[PDB]
């Protein structure tokens, strides 16, 4: 009773855009967890998922596929950054607001928080996403101590397989499928120690957003940021257009900010709407019942011009 | 050694001797004192022993990719490594780096230098012999900024006794 | 059913004299927190506030503008400075005191424990509003040890949108308007782990209080110096006069004392008033039914002067 | 009523392939905690477990054969790398599923947990097998601090046998059987404290994994690779043959990697294998009953080639 | 001491006198300076007073048998032990290593070097004497890497006074 690998991953095309390699290795992570079930005895309790290892820069989708892969699949869902034990504590509190969000909207009394007890333990044991969003930060150099080493020690009973100790009783691990990020611009794949290299067979490269690629993100998604601030100046009685010939000079005019400072990635966008925006999102109310044409003219006399620093001429000789 | 830069019409090149010297014997003659960078983006010649040598050149390496390869901020970001509080040891040797955009020259004591109007970079026992003859040529004759730092280390191997004809050049783009 | 931020701004108009984009930023920041209401599903659940981080000397109303908005907005507030899940867990304390305190003096017995954890954590996760005083205090140089960058990373999955399990139960983040103020004269914004700087979009910057600007602030806001003397000071039975030229006498010599030692900003008032109302203070009741006129005579040989310490003639050669 | 050591030998060369010394002594190990029933009172509270020391690289199985012997066997299982008497509070909490699981389909109400509080803890004190991962990683010489050296030291009274106190009550361990493994490539055995050494006096040595060993492992165990792929994709309604000349461009193909970086062991496998049924996993289902023949051409142009990275050229003069 | 390597025909050799001074005088003429590593897999032979000289050996060892015995990796990860921020002491040392794939010499500052086109390796106060022999002797005659150290290290204890002619010599396969 689950998707394909094609349809999730046409699924995931309407919120994050762009990437590939990305959503295709994810999907096939899912789908076989599934075709565990159709197994008998011996080959079933037997055969851990294939976890994944998500190579990427910052702010390309590392952990949206990780999320839109929660909801869209429905299954707990947990993101943390390098107690251990107390990562599948989470998980578990994270599979009641399920196992009783819906049910209790849906058995309607009939309480029993008894099988919440072995019912919404099969909702962990067996889907389980845990997300480690920069595991790059814990390899061997970093240039005086290595107890880094160490927390990807305790990391590994549970991409092993134990058996953590919940307020909800005794949670194995063994099935659950980890997802880790990282940007390993400093450190490679390799770094990590090798007991737990093989415990992360999948390894996908996800690529950084272009002039083009930030130009879709702005509207295709759903709830992108055309539509939010179409959706948002709405409310206050005021229609805005935003020509393509202007998604054009924002998408390549906060793309030439991430290549002249820290690259943040798409949430870039947010920074840049949020100055193009500002304007309007004030005197909207007073500005009842009216078409703004945001176009190149208004975009390029919206925020300005932004050149680098002045690094030189400060500290060099 | 003798590590020298010119850069003229559009052109940065970076072209350095092989000669590796221990006392005032020759250990090892055919030694690449020019590396790329960054993909292939930054050129970098080093001198000053070996060792130190090295480390400056990988300190310099974790901090283009840890900045997008931008060359300037790079050299800075590490230079203020030294001028802190608490130090970064002290390298005894000094790198010429440069991509399409600059060229500079950066000293493991925490000082980063950039040329003089003709874009001309020297550095090691050899160096002034090289950028005399370079600017000698820049400034006298049309030759490509290649030809030059190939005539111009040449020049520098036949006075430095550090310095032999055995050298490697890298250009950009 | 909230205000418009042409009536925000003007609301705040009155406790904080100044300023001006602070306000803004800040009226907008309300606002549109409250257009995320009249929305369908699909855009509602997902519009992350657009945070603000104010840029300002100290004493000038970085701080006050956040609560003069807590209150003059009502929702849950809190103020920290650089665990970090108990920020989370104390501005659920403060949401207590608006049900057991205001759904108890408006619809007055009507207990009902299990009605009260549904009542305001509906009210943390919608009107929520985090303050963080000095986060420039976190950023990479600090010349030995970078460890507050360690905070700077458990205080992300806040920022960004976990769920934080207090003694009410779990109360999302994801909703929450986070607000951060700085110094920022050593570091600068971009000191920030990139990984935060895209969910801090709106960038404010206050200015420092002239001399003008003390004046003001010394009467126009409600609550002023020169009233709450006149008040304090008239349950004694004593009227007080504070001219004109004598409130130039006060703030243009408090002024002087903050360019003469550490400008700690507004709070210097306080400490100058402190050192004027002291001579009435003490013997105002014994003084019972006087109106005692308080101008640039009396100011002037109030307190005396403050001439910079000796710094030189002591370690300089 | 338990297996002859000739017995668990052979019940183990179906799923740990390979090795030998290996599976003889832990065989005698079980088989004399039996032997040690049939006897008196003096001779049998008195005759602790010959604990066994397996010296092995990564991957070739030293885990295995101590699992397989859990179950294969029937006890209390558990596996720690290095609080030291919360090994024991976990082998109980692992020991709930043997007590109350064997015995609600077997003495099948009957509740009386006062009644399994004796009849868990006589398992324990009884069938226990303790295994402790990576043991050399605390041995003297590390080049600075010694602290090392007082884990082996609080790991001693379990070893020797003490009274750890659980949530169950007072389970002894003088009859526990610890196995411990190693690299024991930097270190020596001896160089742990001679107070422990006398205390594992079963010294196995386990091999590594050659080409042919590679081969078998693929196929011969219980659930193999070879099995759980043809599995997993009989579901999609897909058939795939592993013919034998393309077994051995499988296995000397993930040996030719191991012997290019790190040597982790058979896991090398499912990081080989995934890479292989990476075309065919992903556009499984949109090729429902197709009968694919995987052979040394399919292999060959599959994954593609593996030299060494590039060390020299980059950082050598 | 001298210590030369020379390899020819799928032969490597590494020799070595066995003379340990102390200031103008000799101690001990029999000393072992070429040794065997990784149960024989590769040789190294060492130079630079005792103490340092063998830890610099210890150390490479404690690389190799924690890297397969993979001599450039271990070269280079004992190296980059040296070029970081926290460096390891300094030794007053270096190391000719080689294994039936490659032959390498490691200084105990740092720096690892690869021999020229003709793969002969030699170092110690007696070393380009050998050097100087052993090239001699490879592009001149037919010799076999053996016969040429041996040669070669006799030549280098005939001038060197800091060197004998009791040597030990150890090759590979
Ligand atoms: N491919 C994409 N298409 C559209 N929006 C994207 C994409 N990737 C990221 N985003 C946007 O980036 C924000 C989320 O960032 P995200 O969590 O994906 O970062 P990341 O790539 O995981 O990096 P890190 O984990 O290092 O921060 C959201 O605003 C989301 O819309
Ligand atoms: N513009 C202003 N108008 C009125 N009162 C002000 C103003 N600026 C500061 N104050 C007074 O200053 C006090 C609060 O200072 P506040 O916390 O705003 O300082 P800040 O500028 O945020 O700096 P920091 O956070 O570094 O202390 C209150 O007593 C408040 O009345
Ligand atoms: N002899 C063997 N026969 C079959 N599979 C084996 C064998 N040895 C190891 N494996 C495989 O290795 C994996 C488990 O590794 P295992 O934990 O046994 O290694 P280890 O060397 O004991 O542990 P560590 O790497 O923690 O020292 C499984 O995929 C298992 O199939």
């Amino acid at each position: 009773s689950e998707m394909t690998p094609r349809e999730i991953v046409s699924e995931l095309d309407q919120h994050i855009i762009g990437q590939a390699d990305a959503k295709r290795a994810v999907a096939i992570a899912l789908r076989n967890r599934w075709r565990r079930m159709q197994l008998q005895e011996p080959l079933r309790h037997e055969v851990t998922p294939k976890n994944i290892l998500m190579i990427g820069p910052t702010g390309v989708g590392k952990t949206e596929i990780a999320r839109r892969l929660a909801k869209l699949a429905n299954a707990p869902f947990i993101k943390v950054e390098a107690e251990v034990d107390s990562i599948i504590r989470d998980l578990t509190d994270s599979a009641m607001k399920l196992v009783r969000q819906q049910e209790i909207a849906k058995n309607r009394k009939l309480i029993n928080p008894e099988e919440l007890k072995q019912k919404a333990i099969d909702a962990v044991e067996q889907n389980g996403i845990v997300f480690i969003d920069e595991i790059d930060k814990i390899c061997k150099k970093s240039g005086a101590d290595v107890s880094r080493e160490g927390v990807q020690r305790d990391l590994l009973p549970l991409v092993e397989g134990s058996t953590v100790s919940t307020k909800h009783g005794m949670v194995k691990t063994d099935h659950i499928l980890f997802i880790a990020s990282g940007a390993f611009q400093v450190a490679r794949p390799s770094d990590l120690i090798p007991e737990l290299q093989g415990r992360l067979p999948i390894r996908v490269e996800l690529t950084a957003l272009s002039a083009a690629d930030f130009e879709r993100i702005l509207t295709e998604p759903h709830a992108s940021l055309t539509e939010q601030y179409k959706a948002l100046m709405a409310t206050e009685g005021v229609n805005i257009a935003f020509t393509t010939d202007a998604v054009k000079k924002i998408a390549e005019a906060a793309f030439r900010v991430n290549e002249k400072t820290e690259n943040i990635g798409a949430r870039r966008l947010h920074t840049v709407m949020e100055r193009l925006m500002d304007k309007i999102s004030f005197s909207a109310s007073d500005m009842n019942g009216q078409t703004v044409n945001i176009d190149a003219a208004y975009v390029a006399d919206a925020l300005g011009e932004v050149v680098e620093n002045e690094d030189l001429s400060r500290f060099i000789l | 050694t003798t590590i020298v830069s010119v850069r003229r019409n559009g052109q940065v090149v970076v072209g350095g001797d092989g000669q590796v010297s221990l006392g005032n014997t020759v250990m090892k003659g055919n030694a690449r004192k020019v590396r790329r960078l960054y993909n292939g983006k930054v050129l970098a010649g080093f001198a000053g022993g070996t060792a130190d040598a090295f480390t400056l050149f990988e300190l310099f390496e974790r901090k283009l990719e840890m900045h997008q390869g931008h060359l300037l901020k790079s050299a800075v970001e590490l230079a203020k490594d030294w001028r802190t509080d608490r130090a970064l040891r002290k390298l005894e040797a000094m790198l010429i780096v440069a991509d399409e955009k600059e060229s500079l020259i950066i000293t493991g004591i925490g000082d980063v230098v950039q040329p003089e109007e003709d874009q001309i970079l020297a550095i090691g026992s050899g160096g002034n012999y090289a950028l005399s003859a370079a600017r000698a040529l820049v400034e006298n004759t049309e030759l490509s900024a290649h030809e030059i730092v190939e005539k111009s280390l040449r020049i520098a191997g036949d006075i430095c006794v550090f310095t032999n004809t055995n050298f490697t050049i890298e250009e950009l783009p």
